[PDB]
RNA sequence: CACGUGCUACAAUGGCGCAUACAAAGAGAAGCGACCUCGCGAGAGCAAGCGGACCUCAUAAAGUGCGUCGUAGUCCGGAUUG
């Protein structure tokens, strides 16, 4: 993990991205490429639609999901079982 | 004989402020725990059933009824009158006894003990308890333990409800979560 | 109760870290030592988030 | 004997017997006898019950047995319920540490199911 | 799910602890980095030396002595997961 005197790596466009939308009050969705920015607790009430490689899938923040990536919640590969 | 002379000292009269009662006969009283194990096992090999109620006997101090099949079983392959259990009735002084040692000593020594259901009431107010290993009581000892036995007890009370039935156990600090 | 049949019933000394000391009858004879009792058992006596963690960590 | 609601082996010495504990390693069994002023060589048997009440307090001092269970069962259950990619690999049964599961990945996946 | 090539094991001709011997070959300047201090540790800070038979990487390990474990899914194994 990322160490902690660097501190929590955000990109900063998502970033005011967030700021912007939590001043603006409830917002659309806010479509994000950056699967490696942490979870904020700003973001927390936030719906990020973080990119999987093909579709933005919506991500509503939790408390529980603070300190994760956001690519932790958007899955890249589909696999729905062989022989299926 | 402790609890029995707790009972009457103190536990009549929390109920009968509790409840209101207009006599003290109307209190719950602890008729009889019954400690019953059922030894499915039992049928594959009699010397488990014996094993059993000698642990049942240790616990209980009182020498356990073997008990029967009631009826043939194909799903447990079991016919009529095969000895598939074994229990106990404890009354009186015996049983003011084994209730303190339980609730002293045996219950403490539960593994992992997060305290009992209050909702093992049956609907009658009388409480039934699993106990998952025989170890936890002090007259068994786990050195000699050929095998980890459980057992069901089974408080049985006047209490014409649960709310009566849980009030009295309560009067006693039964725990419970 | 029948007469031998039954276990030999007899009080015995039963003594708890805490100090608690109980006279009993039981079947085991010999004085026991215990570990833990109803005084002491901690549930008896009763001694039995991310957002925060973030915070803690990486406090700016 | 009786630690933290199980039975320690008797015959083993104190530094092996601690490890029987659920959450206690080697390095715990060590800091816990250390702290008792026991010997890790002294067997269980030969300790006397004042000095298994000393070990008793030191264990207390460390989350065991029941207590860890329930932490550990609860954090893999955060996991699941949020839906992380660790949490799905937790419900398909499937390798969290982004292990090959070409081939290997038997202790997640059990033993090989024909097709 | 099937196969190839490996690694680590299943222990006592071993495991673990402590103490203590004996190599070769090689690499290094957006590099090798000592010492000292700090951290359980991975490391961190500070900071020599060395473009090298000079300084650094850098500890050889098996071994040996002593102690312990006593044939157990173990004081074997170290997968997996928090
Ligand atoms: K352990
Ligand atoms: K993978
Ligand atoms: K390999
Ligand atoms: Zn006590």
């Amino acid at each position: 993990p990322r160490s902690l005197k660097k501190g929590p790596f955000i990109d900063l466009h998502l970033l005011k991205k967030v700021e912007k939308a939590v001043e603006s009050g409830d917002k659309k969705p806010l479509r994000t490429w950056s699967r490696r920015s942490t979870i904020f607790p700003n973001m927390i009430g936030l719906t990020i639609a973080v990119h999987n490689g093909r579709q933005h899938v919506p991500v509503f923040v939790t408390d529980e999901m603070v300190g994760h990536k956001l690519g932790e919640f958007a899955p890249t590969r589909t696999y729905r079982g062989h022989a299926a | 004989a402790k609890l029995h002379d707790y009972y009457k000292d103190e536990v009549v009269k929390k109920l009968m402020t509790e409840f209101n009662y207009n006599s003290v006969m109307q209190v719950p009283r602890v008729e009889k725990i019954t400690l019953n194990m059922g030894v499915g096992e039992a049928i594959a090999d009699k010397k488990l059933l014996d094993n059993a109620a000698a642990d049942l006997a240790a616990i209980s101090g009182q020498k356990p009824l073997i008990t029967k099949a009631r009826k043939s079983v194909a799903g447990f392959k079991i016919r009529q009158g095969y000895p598939i259990g074994c229990k106990v009735t404890l009354r009186g002084e015996r049983m003011w006894e084994f209730f303190e040692r339980l609730i002293t000593i045996a219950v403490p020594r539960i593994r992992d003990f997060r305290g009992l259901s209050a909702k093992s009431f049956d609907g009658r107010g009388n409480y039934s308890m699993g106990v998952r290993e025989q170890i936890i009581f002090p007259e068994i000892d786990y050195d000699k333990v050929d095998r980890v036995r459980g057992l069901d007890i089974t408080i049985t009370t006047t209490a014409k409800s649960d709310e009566e039935g849980r009030a009295l156990l309560a009067a006693f600090d039964f725990p419970f979560r | 109760m029948k007469k031998d049949i039954h276990p030999k019933y007899e009080e015995i000394t039963a003594s708890c870290s805490c100090g608690n000391v109980m006279k009993i009858r039981s079947t085991v004879g010999h004085d026991l030592n215990l570990d833990v009792c109803s005084k002491c058992h901690p549930f008896f006596t009763g001694k039995q988030g991310r957002v925060d963690r973030f915070n803690k960590r990486f406090n700016i | 004997a009786r630690i933290a609601g199980i039975n320690i082996p008797d015959h083993k010495h104190a530094v092996i017997a601690l490890t029987s504990i659920y959450g206690v390693g080697k390095t715990r069994s060590k800091a816990i006898l250390a702290a008792a002023g026991i010997a890790e060589d002294v067997k269980i048997s030969e300790l006397s019950e004042g000095q298994i009440d000393t070990l008793r307090d030191e264990v207390a001092k460390f989350v065991v047995e029941g207590d860890l269970r329930r932490e550990i069962s609860m954090s893999i259950k955060r996991l699941m319920d949020l839906g992380c990619y660790r949490g799905l690999r937790h419900r398909r049964g499937l390798p969290v540490r982004g292990q090959r599961t070409k081939t290997n990945a038997r202790t997640r996946k059990g033993p090989r199911k024909p097709i």
